[PDB]
Order: structure tokens, then sequence, then C-alpha cells
């Protein structure tokens, strides 16, 4: 029993607008640098797509993740310890330049130096980052997919489109799309650190934060294989792979990520967890994949009750990240409202970085339709988003967890337009989905209004100690 | 371990400074700055913006993806370092300084060269630019408008710049330079669109919105023609949130586009036809909420503030009546008893059956006070009285009125319905004795718009619909066909639209943008949204109303900002023009019309009344005083004065003796006769040649005088008819501009063809303000670190100028005596120009009458050698005469004894004891002060000149915040909200968010229309015969772009024509960001278009295809991005990509590929050139023709040869398409 402490994040996909401020802002601040212009840390992918790199969902291909034995113990997927030494050697699953983009730039100065008398209107063409020679066209880039760019039939290779019938999504009236940003997700089983027979890659005891010590890392490359989510980079330049920081500079400071405070859409919350560390692998290994969303929520403790207060004091944590936890929007979204999700939970490494589902237009018909459960307001069934989609994204494909969160939101807002168009009180809606009005009441608080304090409690690391 | 130090000290930096964008976005976002070792590293937003309400989402952090990687551009490889002259220029330009000391006459001895100045002209767009330095270039600058103020004229001079709100200053720094000097200064709102003629024709006003946290306090939004998170990305989360509120929304557009992702329901219209369904959806409206069931709130709303109540005279027609002007007091015996502009105010009935002139037509603005509001009271007698709606049930008989349908007049790219092009309808109806004792028939505005509906109301009209499937004049039913949308989806929103309006007293909110306004129709677009905003009560309630959200328009302290751009502190008035006609007519594109007036004509006008040319109207409305122009007249205006004098008489006389027989012509008569056109011009803060110009090839051709890519012939060659009012040419007069100067921070496209370069500090290298349309704050951009290389701001770059021009211009100008033209303005008395019908004095109808029946002709002195000393300083007009706006004025002494102190003053000299405004903070201090906006002295001394007109005191919404001085210093600490003033329609409460016509709805001050009411009904005589004065469909024009270029240039593969629709882009703002590497990385790396898969595969196009689209105005080359989300039939080319990255030659011109632009030509439109009549009269980016482009259709097909002209073995080939 060792109880420790992480800076949770949730991305309300219901309030995402794709708009990649959080990528510009992350690249800037740390990744504007030779050997990792090509790596986005933080990027946004539009679904229905195989995203960044090329299909990273796709385990078979890439061999991400965990897979659980026979005998019920966990081995990284691309292999035993003895597989995984080498694989120093050989390792035929890495990601090519060409699953990534190859960067480029522009030759702008030609606009300036072009020669007097010049035949044709001066141009800035493209020329590779790498090579730095001339580029005869570009022909991909990190979100070249963006918006539904590109065949439909060719977007809908998407892994989660897995078990569903698509034919109906290949046309016009049934087109639908989402946005789906993504960093490192810090796991609590972390499939990188494992596949680094070195421990160059380590997680933080005090945070939970997983880093590629740059002094260690001798460059096997064996963890971007190992990352499921493929969220570590190589950097051609250095030799050693990179990987979000989760901004432990600012988080150390009692200040929010970068991509979290820049967020135009107001979509992402930090707030601290206490888990138990020594009930990780027990939960990781469970036989069910459909179960690993619900064991995950078994680790997070209460930081309301008084034995987990003591000891998480008497396992060093602050008091003050004790305190932060109990004012947590986080622990409010993943456990009491059930709004957030895991993404990707069967990988087992269980993810810290989850996700709301997003709503959408209901399906087309022509037939306008009539009234429903929720009067004017959409119904869950109808919402023109393939829920099975949502499944497989973000819930092995278990439809109930997912159903329930989207449902939660719709009473939400039946809730609300009631007592704001009306001025009557309906908790028809509520009692349908188990919550009560206090509930709806701070969820609307935390989700709509959103005040910057309610959205970012992330207490300072005590830097004195 | 410690090697974890590494990313700690990436993140430290040496300081924090606050920022903004001066860019046309609206977003208005204040960042930080970080600086470390000196130089800019990166930004992220402040959030320390003043909190909303409790109960409403708060503005932080705001921000957007290209405002994130602005950073990239301070020291990248396209950064502009240093002054740059073409090297042809600058060769010719020294060797001629050897020869002539003066500069005056070294510019002369070039520019009458006709070998040496073709010779740089030639150069322009093809390379040879050569490192100059800031002494070189601004007396050459300065020797050339000298030059061309002395033997052309000072409107020989002009300058383009944009949106002054995302940079004030900067905007007033070239416009304060030319107003001095006497140069033209160009519109923009009108220009590119933005302006919706639809707002001047219904409120009086350029446009008023309500900020986007009052989105919020709506319960039913739809977004029509508005990709909300793409285009209004800082503010989006305000749409987001409110639907956890319990709105709902519902998403317009014929594509799957982002905002349709945020929405409950997707409703997706052929594009262009969006006024069919909002006249279906006003139909079910009208029938349910105001006929059926009658609606307490709708009814009374309707009855006070629209022009519902009012009459309408009928014509006799042959058979049946036309609907004529708007009955008048003065029509009646005794006129009803008004002596002051009976002519001017409009009539009704009350409840009693008795006539009476309503208090708040605009006859009561001026000439009298007390009587300009709202309040529903007789204006004779004083007493309340109730205004009756509805003839029908109290007429003393019946007529049948002819109603103008366009609906089957579409293109073959259009679905149609054909009925009648008259439809006759049965209308109740009074008779009445006029004051010459003839008999005339009236009908109300009200029973007009429910017949124009098609509304059975007990009477037998076979053209009224006997139910929403019958197939009649916007019907559901009808709209249906025309659009694609089911009816049944018509019908329950416009029910759900209503009824949510109903139930919270207008609380129903319609956000509209470039989707439904950059169409030819924008103007019946817009009334049909804007009809049902009326008819359920939602303008002027805070959460409804009419959401208009284009470019940074709105420059909240505009009458501070006003007189230092334009120099009204030392001479009145400047040269406005409006830039629509300005460039249809020098960039000759009116030499390749297509479109005639004659088919934009009602079928009911008479065609012998309007004939020739688009341009012909333009020219007319010019010499009626409606149009400003530029050059104005066809003789230098410096040289009248003097000849004034040898014939004894005053100048404005002289003038208009001379005009009249003829010896002085207006220069629009004869634009190609060698000395009525611009021929230098300043661009900054724009990238016009290379983006904003509609018509690319055009400006290439005749104002540049370089290569182009015109594929089409021009008028002679088609022979087609010519124009009645101005000279023609089977050879155009081309390369027209003698020197262009543009400022910027970056090599931009249109810096790629000037001959002059000048490097502008970025916005993080400058002071300035900034205000936006979305939020009420005030912020300012500031210097981060000193401006890089040798650049210098804008404020600074043309002070230089004016220094150098004070100099060399000694001994060529003195203390000169310029005669101006003024057209008749908006919001002035002499907007009661002609009331009852259009007289044009130059065919002998009407005597001219400046002011009235022709412009203003006015006498401005310009004491040349003190350019600078008054550029410098602020004039003694402010004290002398005083300040004001929107029809108002005030004494602003107290704020120029302010000045002096934080300024200080001239100590000697020709402005010895002015306040001084040497640098961009005193010009910053200044509109700060002299704004009621930011001053609260000056807010309730503004509010207390508008309760004059009103009869009702309005101090009362500044009083509580009189002793509030907004300064530069305090919101660099934390952005401060402004102050509520007259100039605004929207207030800043504690209790009710910014929302426009509130004032008038609450406060009873009227709109600046004929009626004083939202107008509905337009009477004038252009509004009438081109069938408008009541909302009508209009299907997208015939541009003939295609017909005569299809299949000329075979190139092997498969050619269709699309629809070109240019909605903005998500990877820049306009161009700007559009080379910034981020953005290229994020979006495919540069130029490319949008189309379906089904035209796709029909061309034979793969995803990612090099691609030509091209018609009779040039082509462009681009990748194509093969989509499901696009619908067959249009493709889309995001507004935005420029032209100087990753663009290979063109196959149909043998030239780098063009530009979105490259395809478009102007074609104005006559209803937007009416002036001299009460809301449809003239103001600076208020009226005037707009630069419409969304009707236009391509040539698209697959590319063989890729050639990049670039001279590297580089080259490539697209196997066939077969
Ligand atoms: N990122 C970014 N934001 C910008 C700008 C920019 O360049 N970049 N430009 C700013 C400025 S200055 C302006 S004026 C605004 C303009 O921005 P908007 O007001 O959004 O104008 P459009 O981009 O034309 O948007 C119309 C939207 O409706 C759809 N649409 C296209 N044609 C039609 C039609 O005929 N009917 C209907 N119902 N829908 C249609 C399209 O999917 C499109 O996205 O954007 C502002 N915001
Ligand atoms: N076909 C088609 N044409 C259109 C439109 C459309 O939808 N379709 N949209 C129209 C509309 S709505 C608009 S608003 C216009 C916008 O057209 P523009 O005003 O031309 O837009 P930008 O491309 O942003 O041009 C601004 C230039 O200013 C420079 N700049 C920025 N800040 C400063 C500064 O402080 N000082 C100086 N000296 N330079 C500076 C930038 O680097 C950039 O090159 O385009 C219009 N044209
Ligand atoms: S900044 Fe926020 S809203 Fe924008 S794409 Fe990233 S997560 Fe989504
Ligand atoms: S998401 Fe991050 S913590 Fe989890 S396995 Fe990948 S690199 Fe490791
Ligand atoms: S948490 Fe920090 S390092 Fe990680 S993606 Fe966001 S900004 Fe980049
Ligand atoms: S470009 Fe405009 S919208 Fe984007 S961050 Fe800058 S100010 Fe805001
Ligand atoms: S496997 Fe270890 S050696 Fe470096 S590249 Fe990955 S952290
Ligand atoms: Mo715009």
């Amino acid at each position: 029993m060792k109880i420790r402490s992480q800076v949770g994040m949730v991305l309300n996909l219901d309030k995402c607008i794709g708009c990649h401020t959080c990528s510009v802002t992350c690249k800037n601040v740390w990744t504007s640098r030779e050997g990792v212009e090509y790596a986005w840390f933080n990027n946004v992918e539009t679904k229905p797509g195989q995203g960044f790199p090329t299909d990273w969902e796709n385990q078979e291909k890439y061999k991400g993740g965990w897979i659980r034995k026979i005998n019920g113990k966990l081995q990284p997927r691309m292999g035993n310890r003895a597989m995984l030494l080498g694989k120093i050697f050989a390792n035929p699953h890495l990601p090519g330049i060409d699953d990534y983009y190859e960067p480029f730039d522009f030759d702008y100065q030609n606009l300036h130096t072009a020669p007097e008398g010049s035949k044709s209107q001066p141009i800035a063409r493209p020329r590779s980052l790498i090579t730095g020679e001339r580029m005869a066209k570009i022909e991909k880039g990190p979100n070249w997919e963006d918006d539904l760019g590109g065949e439909f039939d060719k977007l809908a290779k998407d892994k989660n489109f897995d078990n569903i019938q698509k034919a109906m999504y290949s046309q016009f009236e049934n087109t639908f799309m989402m946005y789906l940003p993504r960093l490192c997700e810090h796991c609590l089983n972390p499939a990188c650190v494992a596949t680094c027979p070195s421990g160059a890659i380590y997680k933080r005891e005090e945070d939970g934060i997983v880093l590629i010590d740059q002094d260690k890392c001798r460059g096997w490359r064996m963890c971007i294989t190992g990352c499921p989510y493929k969220k570590i980079y190589f950097n051609w330049k250095s030799g050693k792979s990179e990987k979000c920081i989760f901004c432990y500079p600012r988080i150390e400071a009692g200040q929010p990520t970068v991509c979290s405070e820049t967020c135009v859409g107001r979509i992402r919350y930090l707030g601290v967890l206490l888990y138990d560390a020594d009930a990780i692998e027990r939960a990781a290994s469970t036989e069910n994949e459909k179960d690993l969303y619900q064991r995950q929520l078994d680790v997070f403790l209460d930081p309301n009750d008084p034995k987990v207060i003591e000891q998480a004091i008497k396992d060093g944590i602050p008091l003050s990240v004790i305190e932060a936890a109990q004012q947590s929007p986080v622990y409010k979204m993943a456990m009491e409202w059930k709004l957030a999700l895991p993404l990707h939970p069967e990988y087992r490494t269980l993810p810290m970085v989850w996700y709301v589902p997003p709503l959408s237009p209901i399906q087309s018909a022509a037939d306008a339709g009539e009234l429903g459960s929720n009067g004017i307001l959409p119904d869950v069934e109808s919402l023109r988003i393939p829920v099975q989609y949502l499944a497989n994204l973000l819930t092995a494909g278990d439809t109930k967890p997912v159903l329930r969160a989207l449902k939660r939101m719709l009473a939400m807002r039946h809730y609300k337009r009631a007592e704001t168009v009306d001025g009557k009180v309906d908790t028809r809606a509520l009692e349908e989905v188990g919550l009560t009005e206090a509930q709806a009441q701070e969820m609307y608080r935390y989700l709509a209004i959103a005040n910057y304090e309610d959205r970012f409690v992330v207490p300072s690391s005590h830097r004195e100690l | 371990r410690d090697w974890e130090d590494g990313y700690r000290q990436r993140w430290q930096h040496d300081k924090i400074v606050r920022s903004t964008h001066g860019v046309n976005c609206t977003g208005s976002c204040s960042w930080k700055i970080y600086v470390k070792n000196g130089l800019v590293t990166w930004e992220t937003q402040q959030t320390d913006y003043p909190r909303t309400r409790p109960d409403l989402p708060n503005h932080e952090p705001r921000g957007c993806p290209r405002g994130a990687s602005y950073s990239w551009y301070l020291y990248s490889a396209n950064r502009l370092k240093y002054p740059m002259m073409r090297k042809r220029l600058m060769k010719m330009w020294r060797e001629a300084k050897a020869l002539h000391s003066d500069p005056v006459e070294a510019w002369a001895s070039i520019i009458e060269d006709a070998d040496k100045a073709k010779s740089f002209k030639q150069a322009r767009g093809r390379g040879g630019f050569v490192r100059s330095s800031w002494q070189e270039v601004n007396e050459l600058i300065a020797a050339s408008n000298v030059y061309t103020i002395k033997n052309y004229g000072p409107d020989r001079v002009a300058g383009f710049s944009p949106i002054p709100a995302m940079s004030m200053v900067s905007y007033a720094s070239g416009a304060r330079y030319l107003s001095l000097i006497g140069g033209t200064c160009l519109s923009f709102y009108d220009w590119y669109c933005d302006l919706p003629p639809a707002s001047p024709q219904t409120w009086g006003e350029q446009t008023d919105v309500p900020e986007s946290a009052d989105w919020y306090n709506s319960s039913y939004i739809i977004a029509w023609g508005s990709n909300v998170p793409q285009t209004r990305t800082p503010d989006a989360h305000f749409f987001t949130e409110v639907r956890y509120k319990g709105t709902k929304t519902v998403a317009v557009t014929p594509d799957y586009a982002e905002i349709a992702k945020l929405c409950d329901l997707w409703l997706a219209p052929k594009q262009g036809t969006d006024a069919a369904m909002a006249l279906a959806m006003g139909h079910v409206m009208l029938r349910e909420f105001h006929l059926d069931n009658p609606s307490q709130y709708f009814t009374d709303y309707v009855r006070r503030y629209t022009d519902m109540p009012m009459l309408v005279m009928l014509e006799e027609r042959d058979g049946y009546y036309a609907a004529g002007r708007m009955l008048r007091a003065a029509d009646l015996v005794d006129a009803l008893g008004q002596e002051n502009n009976p002519e001017w105010k409009t009539v009704a009935f009350n409840t009693n059956g008795e006539m009476v002139a309503p208090n708040g037509s605009i006859g009561f603005r001026w000439g009298e006070k007390g009587k300009w509001n709202l309040e529903q009271r007789d204006g004779k007698t004083g007493e309340e009285t109730e205004l009756q709606l509805s003839l029908l049930g109290s007429q003393d008989e019946i007529a049948e009125v002819g109603f103008p349908y366009f609906g089957g007049d579409g293109t073959e790219h259009f679905n149609k319905v054909e009925l009648e092009n008259v439809l006759l309808h049965k209308l109740p109806v009074k008779r009445l004795q006029l004051a010459d004792g003839s008999t005339a028939l009236v009908t109300t505005v009200y029973d007009l718009t429910l017949a124009n509906y098609g509304l059975e109301r007990g009477l037998n009209d076979v053209n009224c619909a006997t139910s929403y499937d019958d197939v009649k004049a916007y019907t559901p039913a009808w709209a249906e066909q025309i659009t694609g949308v089911s009816r049944s989806q018509i019908i329950r929103i416009a029910r759900e639209f209503a009824d949510n309006a109903d139930k919270t007293h207008g609380r129903s909110m319609i956000i509209v943008g470039a989707g439904l306004n950059h169409w030819y129709h924008l103007d019946m677009n817009y009334r049909g949204l804007i009809n049902m905003l009326i008819f359920c009560g939602c303008v002027g309630q805070s959460g409804g109303g009419w959401a208009h959200y284009v470019g940074q328009e709105k420059l909240r302290p505009q009458t501070g900002w006003q007189p230092l751009a334009f120099a009204l502190d030392w001479q009145r008035p400047a040269r406005h023009m409006n830039s629509t006609s300005y460039f249809y007519n020098h960039s000759s594109q009116w030499r390749y019309e297509t479109v005639t007036a004659e088919e934009l004509l009602s079928p009911m006008a008479d065609k012998s009344r309007y004939t020739g040319h688009l341009i012909d109207f333009n020219v007319r409305a010019e010499r009626m005083g409606w149009l400003p122009s530029a050059p104005q007249l066809g003789t230098n205006p410096l040289t009248i004065a003097g000849e004034a004098e040898k014939a004894g008489m005053n100048p404005v006389d002289y003038t208009v003796k001379s005009l009249k027989e003829g010896s002085i012509r207006f220069a629009a008569e004869q634009p190609e006769n060698g000395k009525n056109h611009p021929r230098n011009l300043f661009i900054w803060r724009s990238n016009l040649l290379g983006s904003s110009g509609k018509g690319h090839e055009f400006m290439l051709k005749y104002l540049l005088g370089t290569e182009h890519g015109i594929q089409g012939k021009d008028l002679g060659q088609q022979g087609g008819v010519k124009p009645e009012e101005v000279d023609w040419q089977d050879n155009g007069l081309e390369g027209k501009l003698d020197l262009v100067v543009t400022l910027d921070f970056r090599l931009s496209s249109t810096c790629l063809y000037s001959d002059i370069i000048l490097p502008t500090a970025t916005w993080y290298e400058k002071d300035d303000m900034n205000t936006s349309d979305m939020h009420p704050f005030i912020h300012p951009l500031s210097a981060a670190v000193d401006p890089a290389w040798e650049a210098k701001s804008d404020w600074e770059i043309y002070k230089a100028i004016a220094k150098k021009f004070s100099e060399v211009c000694v001994g060529h100008l003195g203390k000169e005596t310029d005669i101006v033209t003024l057209p008749i303005q908006h919001d002035s008395a002499a907007e009661l120009a002609q009331p009852l019908d259009v007289k044009d004095w130059k065919k002998g109808e009407c005597d001219l009458i400046p002011g009235k029946t022709a412009p203003h002709i006015m006498v401005v002195e310009r004491d040349y050698p003190a350019t600078y000393e008054r550029f410098t300083s602020i004039g003694p007009l402010m004290e002398k005469i005083g300040n004001g706006g929107k029809g108002i004025a005030w004494n602003t002494q107290s704020e120029m004894d302010l000045l002096r102190k934080l300024n200080y003053t001239k100590a000697e000299g020709p402005a010895k004891g002015q306040p001084m405004l040497n640098t961009a903070i005193d010009a910053a201090e200044m509109i700060l002060t002299l704004a009621p906006e930011t001053n609260g002295q000056v807010a309730v001394k503004a509010w207390a000149a508008l309760s004059e007109f009103t009869g009702r005191d309005h101090t009362h919404l500044a009083l509580n915040k009189e002793d509030e001085k907004i300064r530069f210093r305090d919101i660099q600490a934390q952005p401060r909200k402004i102050i509520s003033s007259p100039t605004w329609s929207g207030l800043e409460d504690e209790h009710v968010s910014y929302n426009a016509g509130y004032t008038n709805v609450h406060e009873l001050i009227p709109w600046r229309t004929l009626s004083g009411r939202q107008q509905l009904y337009q009477d004038h005589q252009w509004m009438r015969d081109f069938g408008e004065s009541l909302l009508v469909y209009r299907p997208p024009i015939d541009t003939r772009s295609v017909k005569e270029v299809i299949g000329q240039k075979s190139n092997g593969n498969q050619e269709k024509a699309l629809n070109f629709l240019t909605p903005h882009q998500k990877w820049g703002i306009h161009s700007t960001y559009s080379d910034n590497l981020l953005m290229l990385t994020l979006g495919r790396g540069g130029p490319v278009v949008w189309l379906s898969e089904a035209d796709a595969k029909d061309l034979g196009i793969a995803d990612n295809d090099w691609i030509e689209v091209f018609n009779s105005n040039g082509a462009l080359t681009a990748r194509a991005v093969v989509s499901q989300r696009v619908p067959a039939g249009m493709t889309m080319m995001y507004h935005a990509q420029e032209r100087i990255v990753n663009l290979p030659g063109s196959e149909i011109t043998q030239q780098r590929g063009g530009i979105h632009n490259s395809v478009t030509r102007i074609t104005p439109k006559p209803t937007h050139m009416i002036g001299g009549y009460a809301h449809l009269a003239y103001g600076f980016n208020y009226y005037g023709t707009v630069g419409s482009n969304r009707d236009e259709f391509v040539v698209v097909r697959k590319m063989k040869n890729i050639d990049w002209l670039d001279g590297e073995g580089n080259d490539q080939v697209q196997e066939s398409v077969k």
C-alpha cells in the first residue's frame, strides 16, 4: 500500500472546436528544434481518420501496449525481456518517416533575392528540413486528414470503425466528424517504461509525470514501439527520444500545462487524483478487457475519507495536495458524474488523460420528426455519431458507459432549459439518468460557466522540501 | 535527476509584455509576449480580462491557432528588414538625381519619359529588388507626391488601409498624412463585402451587433452561413457552453462545416438560395403567430418598432396597381399640421381611423427639436395614439397590386419554380383626397408584406397559399423545391424559433456571416433573416437579434479616432471614397462587364428610364451627390480658385457655373483621358494587389501595367453596347499607377508587385490600441522589443515621409486653396435631399444645387510646408468647431485642455501652443480622451446632445460613469470595458449584456430611417424599380464567365463548370499567417481547393492532384482536397491563400498560377449606389457598392504539365485522365 498523487486531465470533446491552438503553443515552447520539428507532443486529429502517425491505433501493426498471457500475467505486446533486448539491434515495427511526414520549409528568400528580369513571378518552393533538398511536392503532413480531407473510404480505414457497418456513413447526408486532441497519457501502468531495459524512462513518484532521462537514453527505441498511443518521438538529430513532459516546470509551481491554459475552447480540466500504487498491477491484469475502465476507477481513492487522508499523509503527500484532491474537477467528472472516459483502456496502461464524448446533430431524415423525451432537444438515440464508434475509442467497445455520459449531458440541457426558458423545475430527465438537481447544477457550473479557478486546481509541489 | 533542469531552463524568461494582434479577425485577444535574451520566444494568452457577470462564462483565454503562431514572423526568413526598391527604378532615380538636384524635377524627368516609366512598371512582380535606405525612399516618395499634387491634383494620390479597429494609430498614420495633403482615403467595409446594405436599408446604421457574451443570453440560435468554430474561434465557447443552459442550436450550411459539429440540427440548402428558406420560414411565422394565433408580444412590437403601420401610395398601371412611395404629411390638406419637413414625415392611421404623422420619422430629426423619438404620439397634437396595422376590415374597396417574382429566372445550375413574373394580389385599400384635390388609394406596409409572403386573408387571392403544401410564392413547399430542404424541417424550425421568441419575449438569435453576405443578392439573404427576427420581436432584446459578424469593423472609440485619422482637427472635410466603384473604374473591370442593369429591373419598371452601362448609374449617382468621386474633377482642384478670381467669382459659384456649362467635368466621365486616374498609391495593413482585390488580373493589367492572365474579351471586341456617360477606347489605358508603396513586415504578394517596400514593425514591436465587435474591452499592442533591423512603426514611417514632404514641397506648393466635392452625408440635415423622386441636374430636370441635387462643393485651405507640424500636433478645429458624429456634436474644450497637459505643447512654429502628437502613445491618448466611450465626461455631453433631438433624457446612461477616463498605461495593466455612448445602440451595463438596438427599443431613440422605425418597405424610386421595395427571392446571377472559354485551351483532361465559393480559411486570417510555416504545416503546405467526391471522380481527380481553375477572368493552380463533406456542384477554395508559396505555372496563361481572385471580377448593383435619401445617403464605409463574389462559376480540370518556370530541371507531368 503506497498512496501516490497525480494531476489528471480531462478533455471535454463536446466543446472541442478542433482549432489546434494547443498544438501550436506546445510546439513553440517545447519542440521548435531541429530533430523534433516533425514531433507534436500534443496533436489534434479529425475523426474518422487514421491519425498521426498513420494508423497508430493498429497494435497488430505497431505492436504497442500490453497483452495478458494465459497465466494472467502481463507482458509487452512487442515481446518479453529477451525479445526486447534483441530489438535493440533489429526492430522491424518502428514508425517510418512516411508514417509521420517529411518535415518541410519554403524558400522564402527567393521572393527577396529573385534577380532582375526574371521570366516569371518569383515563388517560394518547398524544401525538406531533413535532407535540405528541393521537394517536388508535399504529399503528407501531421494533420493531412483535417475536416474529412480525403476520400471517405480511405478515412474509414479508421480502426475505430471496426465491427461497424460503414456503408451508410459513406453518404453525404450521414456525414459526421469529431476531433481528438491528444498528448501523452502519463499512464499508471506505462508500457514505455517497461519497454526500455535501461530504465531511462521513469514515472515520477511525486506527480506521476512520465519522463525520458536524456542522459540515460541510448536511442534503442523499443519505447517508440511500446507506447500504444505512439507519443514518444525519436529526435533524429540528438539520437535520443523525447515525449510530452506534462509541462512539469509549470505543474511543480502550481500552474496549468501550457496546452490547458491556452485551450481556446475551455475544454481541459486539471485536478489531483490519489491512488494506491500497489493496486495497479492487479487492475491492469483483469481478465476481461471491458472491466479495465471500472478497475481503474477502483484505484482512485476518496480524498475526503479520513483513512485515505491519514494514509496519504503517512506516505508523504503534503496536506495541500490532499486538499486540492478534495476540490478536483477531474475526480468529479471521472468518479461522480461519470462523464469522462479513458482513451483505449484495452491497451492496459491505465491512462490518465480522460475524455468526455461529444454530442452531435441528430441523424438526417427529411421527416422533421416530432418532440421526444427531451422535447425540442435531442434524445441520445438520435445523435448522428454512431455510439459504437465512440465505444471502440473510449470503452473497449462497451457502449453502456458512453451512452450514460452522453445521456447525462443531454439531461442537464433539458433540466436547464425548463429552468431558464419555462421558469419551472423539471427533473424527469435527471431522474432517468440517476442525477439529482444538485449534481446537475454543479455539472453546469464546471462545464458551462467553467471559471478559470474551476477548470484548473493544481497545487504547487512544495519545492522547499 | 539533475537533467530535468534542462526543460526548466527553457521555460525561464526575462520578462512578459502585454500586446495583441493588428490583424482583421475580430478576435481582439490580449497576449503575454515572452522575451528571453532580448528576443521574443513565444506567447500565451492573457487571462486577466475583467470578468463577466457570475451567471455568464468569462472571456479568458480567447486566442486562436493563427495568433499563437505570430512569433514565427519576427525573425523568419520572410521578414522585411530594410527599405527595398526595384533595381531599374533605383538606377533611373540615381541617374536622374545626378542631373537634377531638385527631387521633384528628378522624378519629372523619369515619369514624363514613356520609355523610362514603362521600364520599371513592367518589372513589377518580376524580381530585382535591391536594398535602399530610409533617406532615399523618403525623398523619392515625397518628390513623387509633390509632382503628382502639383501637376495633376491632390486626389491623384491615394492610400488603401482597412479595419482601423485592429490597430487605430497605425491606420491613422497614413490616413492623416493623406488627408492633410488632400489625397484620397479609400473605404474597405463595402469593398470587402462585409457591409450588409440591408443594415443601412433597415436601420440607418452601418452595423451594430450583440457582443458574443450575449449569445449566452439566448435560448434559440441559428448559425446561418457562419462557421463559428473556425471564423469566430476565441468566442466559440459562448456558443458551445450556452447549449448546456438548454439552448437549442441549428446550423445552416450546404456542406458539413465545422459549425455543424456543434449543433443539434444540420440543414443543407443549395448554396445561394438561403433567402428562399427564410421567406418560407417567415411565411409560417406570420401565419401562426400574427394571423391565426396573434402573439401579444409580437403584435405590440411590430406596431411600435416597424414601419408596418405606415401607408403606401398605389400607382395606377394597366389593369392593376403598383406599390409606390410612402404617403407623406405634405400629401394631405394642411400637411397634417406639419410646418417643418412635411415631405419627410410618414403617415399612418391611428386605431380610430384618423390619419396621423407619428413621432420619429426623419423629418422631425432636423429643423426642430423634441419629437424625434419612438413614443407612440401624434406628431401634431402630442397626444398618445395607437397605430393601426391592417386595413382589412375597414377598407373602402379592394385593389389588385402587382408584386415582382424572380423565383423562375434562375440559371441552369439552380432549381427554379415558374409562376408569373408579376403576381397580382388582393389588397385592402382606402380612398384619400390629396391636398391637390386628386384621389389616391393607400394600403399599409403591413398588408403589402402579408400579401408578398402569399398569405390568404379571406379574399379570393389565387396567388396565395391554401396550405403550406400549396406551391405558391414563399410557402415551405415552394422553398423545398428551390433549396432542397424538407418543407417539414422549414416548418418545424420556424415554429420552434418563433415559439421560443414568444415565450421569452425575443430571445431568439441568428448568427450570420459571409456565407450569405458575399452573394450578389446579399440584400435579400439578410432581409430574409431580419424579417424573421423582427416578426418575433428579437431585435433590441438581450439574447436576441441579428448577430452579423465579419471583419473587425467596430472601432468603438469612433469620434475620438476620426479627427486623428482624417486630420479633422486641422481641416474639414477630408477626401473619402467608396472603393468598389473606385476599382471597378480604374482597374477597368467595367470594360468587361457582362451584367446589364436591364436584367435586374422589376418587370413593372420603365426600362427606357434605366438605360446604359452599370458604370453609368455610378457616374449619375456621383453627379447627384449620392456617392463620392476620386479623382473628383477633370481638372486640378488646386487651380480652380485662381480662375474663379480671374473671373471675379468666388470658388464655389465659379465651380457650379463651370459644371453647368461643361468647362469643368467630373473625372469619372473620362477615366482614361490621361489625367483622371490615381498615380500614387500607398498600401499598408493590406494585401490588396494579392488577395483582397477582386479581379486580380485586371489590376495587374490596368493599374500596374504588368503581364496578366485575363482570358475573355472586352466590350468592344464583343460588339457589346457602350456606356452613355463614360468615354470609350478600344485600347484601354494600362499601367496607371506611377508609384506603388507598400509597408509590411513580411514580403507579401502585394509587396512582390510594388516599386518600393518599407519594413514596418510587427505587432510585438510597437504601441497601438485595438477594439472589436465581439467584446467591450479596449486593450493595447505594445513593444516587447524595439523594432528589429531597420523596421519602423507605421506612425513613425508616415511621420518621416511627412517631414520630408514639408521640405521637398517648398517652391512647388505653399498655402494653397483646394476645391473639394463632398457627397450628401447620412446623419446630416442634408440627408433630406430628394423626397419624392429622382432628378438629374445634368439632364436638365432640376438645377445643380450643391448638397441637395449635387455634391457639396467645399473650399479647403492647405499649408503644404506645414504638413509635418500639423501632423505632429492636435489642430485648433477641435476647440473652434467641436467634435461629434452620427448626427450629434458637442464642445470638447475640456478634453483639449487635458491633452495639453498629457502630451505637452508645441513651443514654436505653425502649431505653437497646440497639444503635441509626436509618439504613437500621444495619438492613443488623444483618441482615449476625445471619445465618449473612453471618457465619461464626453459621454455625458454626447448623450445630452442627443437628448435635444429626442426630447428624452439619455444622460442617465453615462452619468454613473462620468469621471471615468481610460488611459493608455492603464490598459497595459488590464484591459478596460468601454462606456455606454450615443454612437452605439448597445449598453455597457452591470446587469444586461451589450445588445444592438437596445436603446432604440428601451430608450425610444429612433432608427435613422425615413420612418424612424425598422424599415421593411424601401420606397426610393430605384429600390422600387429594381424590384426591392420588399423582400423577394432572387437567384444567383449569371456572370457569363465560363461559356466563352471552356474547352478553348484543352490539355487533354476532362473539364467541368462548378460554383466557386471562397469561405474564410482555417490556416490563416485572410492572407496573413498564410506563409507562416506553422500554419502551412498544419494545413496542406500551400494553395489547395476542396472538391466533392462526385465531381472529383467525374474529372478523374485524386486527392492532392494538381488542378487548374479558370474562367474569362483568369486562372489559378492548386492541389485538390477531395472530400465527402463538400456537396456536388460546388467547389471551395478557402479565402486567403495568396500567390507567393508553392504555386506552379499555369497551362492556361503560361505564367505563374493565379489566386482565388484571379477568377473573379467586380460587378456592382445600382441599389447600392442610392444616396440623398435619409437612411440611403452616403457614409464612409456606411453605404456604396460592394465586392460580392459567391455567384462566380469556374472551369475545373486536372493539370497535365507541372512547370515551375524557375530555371531548375524540376518539372513534373501528371498521368492522363482517360
Ligand atoms: N480563421 C479565420 N477566421 C476568420 C477569417 C479568416 O480569414 N480566418 N476572416 C474574418 C473576416 S474579415 C470575415 S468577413 C469572416 C467571414 O467568415 P464567415 O462569416 O464564417 O464567412 P464564410 O467563411 O463565407 O462562411 C460561410 C460558412 O457557411 C457555409 N456556406 C458557404 N456558402 C453558403 C451559402 O450560400 N449559404 C449557407 N447557408 N452557408 C454557406 C460554409 O460551410 C462556410 O464555412 O471570418 C472572420 N474570421
Ligand atoms: N474572393 C474573395 N475575396 C475576398 C473575400 C472573400 O470571401 N472572397 N474576403 C474579403 C474580406 S471579407 C476581407 S476582410 C479582405 C481582407 O484582405 P486584406 O486586408 O488584404 O487581408 P490580409 O491578407 O490579412 O492583409 C493584411 C496585410 O497586412 C500586413 N500587416 C499586418 N499588420 C500590419 C501593420 O501593423 N502594419 C503594416 N504596414 N502592415 C501590416 C500583413 O502582413 C498582410 O500582408 O479580403 C476580401 N476579399
Ligand atoms: S485548443 Fe482546445 S478547443 Fe482547440 S483543438 Fe485544442 S483542445 Fe480542442
Ligand atoms: S502514453 Fe505516455 S506514459 Fe503511456 S505508454 Fe505512451 S509514452 Fe508511456
Ligand atoms: S502537457 Fe505540456 S508538454 Fe505535454 S502536450 Fe501539453 S503543453 Fe505539450
Ligand atoms: S489572430 Fe485574432 S483571433 Fe487569433 S489570437 Fe490573434 S487576435 Fe485572437
Ligand atoms: S528504449 Fe530507452 S534507450 Fe532511449 S530510445 Fe527509448 S528511452
Ligand atoms: Mo471581412
